[PDB]
């Protein structure tokens, strides 16, 4: 469980960094979603 | 008269009228079947070990391998271009229908 607490911390911080950097293409998503 | 003759004729027409799958359809009643609300919560102190490893580690590793960027925005904008080719085609048909519709009315007018 502590090993996973390490993974949740390390992986989720990378996921949050990857997600915020990616931003769900949030400008490309709006570009793509408004076109839909 | 867009207010008298239509109302008059409607009453005359009115007077002549006075004279004369199983799972899917059931779910439609308005309740979606519940999914596995287990993986997210769990508990260190609480019960079950598999949930820790049989739920969170392997999926997080698959997530971190899946969560990506290598291609990044190039893969997204490539699909955005396809959507623009799909959209213009519809509006071209809107025109073709618009022309033939006005063309038929044009013949009636004469």
């Amino acid at each position: 469980t502590e090993v996973l607490l390490e993974s949740i911390q390390s992986k989720v911080e990378s996921i949050e960094q990857l997600q915020r950097k990616l931003q769900h293409v949030q400008p490309l998503e709006q570009q793509n979603n408004e076109m839909c | 008269i867009p207010d008298g003759y239509k109302n008059e004729i409607d009453q005359l027409v009115k007077k002549e009228f006075a004279n004369i799958t199983l799972f899917l359809e059931e779910y439609r009643r308005k309740y979606p079947r519940i999914d596995t609300s287990r993986y997210i919560p769990n508990e260190s102190s609480e019960v079950s070990l598999l949930g820790i490893v049989d739920s969170y580690l392997k999926h997080q590793e698959i997530v971190l391998d899946t969560l990506l960027p290598q291609t990044v925005s190039n893969q997204w904008r490539i699909n955005n271009d396809y959507i623009r080719q799909t959209c213009t085609i519809v509006e071209e048909m809107n025109i073709q229908q618009r022309k033939q519709i006005n063309d038929l009315e044009i013949y009636r007018k004469r």
